RNA sequence: AACGAGACUCUGGCAUGCUAACUAGUUACGCGACCGGUCGGCGUAACUUCUUAGAGGGACAAGUGGCGU
């Protein structure tokens, strides 16, 4: 039915965890035909849950000062970026993000216990709503910094940055600053 | 062995700055375990949890 | 209601070794227009009217006029 | 045989005036696929793609938009077009197929309806804008 | 011997519908006015799943429908609304003709005479206003009308002379003349607040419904207290029958049809399903109409949802 | 919060002091008995005491309500009780022993309703005390 | 009881209900131009949806379910 830049198929897709359950946005209800659908998400507590994750990425992805307003920047590189997946992996794009999203997510944390600078922590359970939240602000940060000068372009590098962390390979920047947060988290218990 | 759990009800909300919620965890393998686990971000009742470890009970920080 | 139901006054008096200032307000009072005070009332002054006894019915009285 | 409607985002009004005929639908005397902001045309072809060409067939609206921006003008324009729609299958067809489409349409998007009120905040002085203050020092 | 069962459920609205019109002309199209701005002309369908459509709104208000009375052909609706106006419909095209200004309050009650030629209207402005089909004002009743507001006023469906009368919330059940607005009887007999007053099909037998919950039986051309019927809480709506001769008694929660002579109540209808919502009120019954053949009866509650009935003839 | 202050409250419990036949539990209903009998000031004030009102109509119902006149919240229940025979009418009273001798200085020991039932044997009244 | 708080005043959001509009327009009719279509192109005509600004409604924790001496 609905199509995502009216070419990406939104029912084939597949989420694997039930933490990650209806925190994970469209199966079959939140199909939309672009990213950009212009909603008021952060009115109450708990409603950015229920918007695409696609716009998700794109409100994550404008997240510069220079660019911290261009939204119509932000769904040409989603629009570039997800066919450069449909290229390199020959599946649907938006499977293989839901993947990125679930792998590189925190699943175990250590809150400061102290002063001002001095800390102590103590290891804690992370909700599934920051979950995804710590996923796509990894995700997102890892596009950024990447290619900010080695000429490639950004687009593509959204990519290379999902491909590589839906696999769980430690190439990509999330999965190695999720591993660098557990190494902490193991560090306290 | 990597656990999988429920949340019953928070009870209240702890920490140095406020930040850590205290849930009451069920868990999926249908056992009466009631541990609590000290949270750190926005719950509701009715999430569900990756416990890596399963054993220790939550303490006030 | 400051804006309508006071006034002020800064008058400056002169004396031998310096200024007095002195300042007046006066809080008018209601009579929707006597020509004095506001014909508006107080905005949060509610006024409630008594009610009259009507007369009780004992029996169905159908009277035809 | 005459329906008009309007429909608003932030500054820009949108009217579109709906008669039966055979389903030209030109915005500003331009078809829908000639705006110049085409990043957006699906959020502009969103009615048209939910409600098929059958119920656009004997149809016949020129929308008419001023103000705004552009986004803010794409998204007045197909409110327009749905607001237009369930006045038209109101007024001369039956209220049976006013609700099949109002029905779908709300639960696609309730902005595709009923307006979002959230508009600009008044500056205030001590700061660039409406919240934001001027940074203040010490010592 | 006959019940009285739900045969449907006529769903279609957002707020409390308050009267309910039907017609020998039509036994399929039904207007019921409600509190959303919107009275809505259906098509009885009968069929398993729903007994009836919603076959055209007639959107035309700004605040609440509270009254709407049909002309003798299926083709005109004269409908009062709590802005001060009254809507002359036109039924085929979904369109308003007139608008009557001149109240200044919350227009509560009207009706239409068999004539199609008079028009009363009793409003919170406490005037009675009799109207032109033009919109003339013929007549406002400044003579010591009532103290307080005009809940219900009624024509007479009569071969006698046509007559008025007029419910107030001073507890005053006056007789007006038509064409001559001179007070003819009164009837002091209610505690608590009179809410509506109807006419038996004859012309001939009056029922005034109060807070009280007692409706009080009166004639009009001779205008005597015949019987005292009893209930249980605040009157909102009284009908006749005029094929059963019974007495239509809307009671809050139930409706307590009334023999009309017998006094013996034929069913109790009072229907409950959830147990969810027992801390609550169950709605209550504003709208009640009684159809021509009297087969179907229409009742419409606070649920925004009118309930109709088919007598199990046994 | 929507915390009503003591104007709203105090104009809404006079009110129903003074008009508790007028008022129900509409909402709509009260909003305009309140506007014609009292004179209000801008609107958004006489629409808070109307829901006051019509929120404590709904509690008047369901028994006391401390704010108002205790004479007429009681009247208003006993309007909307008798029983047929009285509660102080019965047969057999049961009486003590000890009872019966206050009767017998009463000169009433010839009375015919009494049944002297026997009193309990253990001396035991008190709470154990610790 | 009173001041302060609140109320109040201005502003934002809704009205196909009302009031109107050659210094605002819509729709229609002819005319004109170019391929039944495009006109911020010309003049009459119904009327206020758009546009202005007045009067008035509208929301009150009102309805429902929990938690509450």
């Amino acid at each position: 039915d609905i199509k995502l830049f009216g070419k990406w198929s939104t029912d084939d897709v597949q989420i694997n965890d039930i933490s990650l359950q209806d925190y994970i946005a469209v199966k079959e209800k939140y199909a939309k035909y672009l990213p950009h659908s212009a909603g008021r998400y952060a009115a109450k507590r708990f409603r950015k849950a229920q918007c695409p994750i696609v716009e998700r990425l794109t409100n994550s992805m404008m997240m510069h000062g220079r660019n911290n307003g261009k939204k119509l920047m932000t769904v040409r590189i989603v629009k570039h970026a997800f066919e450069i997946i449909h290229l390199l992996t020959g599946e649907n794009p938006l499977q293989v993000l839901v993947n990125a999203i679930i792998n590189s997510g925190p699943r175990e944390d250590s809150t400061r216990i102290g002063r001002a600078g001095t800390v102590r922590r103590q290891a804690v359970d992370v909700s599934p709503l920051r979950r995804v939240n710590q996923a796509i602000w990894l995700l997102c940060t890892g596009a950024r910094e990447a290619a900010f000068r080695n000429i490639k372009t950004i687009a593509e590098c959204l990519a290379d940055e999902l491909i590589n962390a839906a696999k769980g390979s430690s190439n990509s920047y999330a999965i190695k600053k999720k591993d660098e947060l557990e190494r902490v988290a193991k560090s306290n218990r | 062995p990597i656990k999988l759990a429920r949340v019953t009800k928070v009870l209240g909300r702890t920490g140095s700055q406020g930040q850590c919620t205290q849930v009451r965890v069920e868990f999926m393998d249908d056992t009466s375990r009631s541990i609590i686990r000290n949270v750190k971000g926005p719950v509701r009742e009715g999430d569900v949890l990756t416990l890596l470890e399963s054993e220790r009970e939550a303490r006030r920080l | 209601p400051v804006n309508y139901y006071v006034d002020t006054a800064v008058r400056h008096v002169l004396l031998r070794q310096g200024v007095l200032g002195i300042k007046v307000k006066i809080m008018l009072p209601w009579d929707p227009t006597g020509k004095i005070g506001p014909k508006k009332p107080l905005p949060d002054h509610v006024s409630i009217v008594e009610p009259k006894d009507e007369i009780l019915p004992t029996t169905p009285i159908s009277e035809q006029k | 045989q005459s329906v008009q409607v309007f429909g608003r985002k932030k500054t820009a009004t949108a009217v579109a005036h709906c008669k039966r005929g055979n389903g030209l639908i030109k915005v500003n005397g331009r078809p829908l696929e000639m705006i110049e902001p085409r990043t957006l045309q699906y959020k502009l072809l969103e009615p048209v793609l939910l409600l098929g060409k059958e119920r656009f067939a004997g149809v016949d609206i020129r929308v008419r938009v001023k103000g705004g921006g552009h986004v803010a003008q794409i998204y007045a324009i197909r409110q327009s077009i749905s607001k237009a729609l369930v006045a038209y299958y109101q007024k001369y067809v039956d209220e049976a197929s006013k609700k099949e489409i109002k029905d779908i349409l709300i639960q696609y998007d309730r902005t595709l309806l009923v307006a979002d009120p959230r508009r600009c905040e008044s500056k205030k002085f001590g700061g660039p804008g409406a919240r934001a203050r001027y940074q203040k020092s010490y010592r | 011997t006959e019940q009285m069962t739900l045969r449907g459920t006529l769903k279609g609205h957002n707020g409390w519908v308050t009267q309910i019109a039907t017609t020998p002309q039509f036994p399929d199209m039904i207007l019921s006015a409600s509190r959303d701005k919107t009275i809505i002309m259906w098509k009885l369908t009968r069929d398993e799943t729903n007994y009836g459509i919603p076959q055209r709104a007639l959107r035309g208000h700004s605040h609440f429908v509270s009254d709407v009375v049909i002309s003798s052909d299926g083709q005109f609706a004269l409908s009062g609304s709590w802005d001060g106006t009254l809507r002359l419909w036109d039924l085929t095209t979904g369109t308003t003709t007139r608008r009557f200004v001149g109240h200044t309050k919350d227009v509560l009650s009207v009706a239409f005479s068999s004539d199609n030629r008079q028009i009363v209207s009793g409003s919170r402005d406490k005037t009675i206003k009799l109207w032109n089909t033009l919109g003339v004002c013929k007549y406002t009743v400044q003579d010591e009308s009532h103290s307080e507001w005009v809940s219900c006023v009624r024509f007479s469906p009569n071969s006698s002379n046509p007559i008025i009368v007029s419910c107030g919330w001073d507890k005053l059940v006056k007789v007006w003349n038509l064409a001559n607005c001179k007070l003819k009887t009164n009837h002091i007999g209610h505690t608590g607040y009179l809410n509506t007053v109807t006419v038996s099909p004859d012309g001939s037998l009056c029922a005034s419904g109060g807070k009280d919950g007692q409706a009080m039986l009166w004639d009009l051309n001779e205008g005597k207290h015949l019987y005292t019927l009893d209930g249980g809480d605040i009157i909102n709506a009284l009908c006749f029958s005029p094929n059963r001769y019974w007495l239509c008694a809307a009671t809050g929660p139930s409706i307590k049809i009334w023999d009309l002579e017998g006094k013996i109540i034929v069913d109790e209808l009072k229907q409950e399903v959830i147990s969810t919502s027992s801390k609550a009120e169950p709605p209550q019954c504003t709208s009640l109409a009684w159809s021509a053949d009297g087969q179907t009866l229409f009742a419409g509650y606070t649920d925004n949802l009118v309930r109709v009935w088919q007598v199990t003839i046994g | 919060g929507r915390v009503r202050t003591k104007t709203v409250k105090k104009a809404a419990r006079v009110i129903i002091e003074k008009y508790y036949t007028r008022l129900g539990n509409d909402f709509h209903t009260n909003k305009r008995v309140c506007e014609e009998i009292a004179i209000i000031p801008s609107k958004k004030l006489r629409n808070k005491i109307a829901g006051y009102v019509t929120h404590l109509m709904k509690r008047i119902q369901r028994g006391p309500v401390r704010g108002i006149s205790i004479k007429l919240q009681e009247e208003e229940r006993e309007r909307r009780y008798v029983p047929e025979v009285s509660a102080l009418d019965q047969e057999i009273i049961e009486v003590d022993p000890d009872t019966k001798e206050m009767l017998k200085l009463l000169d009433f020991g010839s009375l015919s309703n009494l049944q002297v039932t026997q009193p309990t044997v253990g001396m035991n009244f008190k709470t154990p005390r610790g």
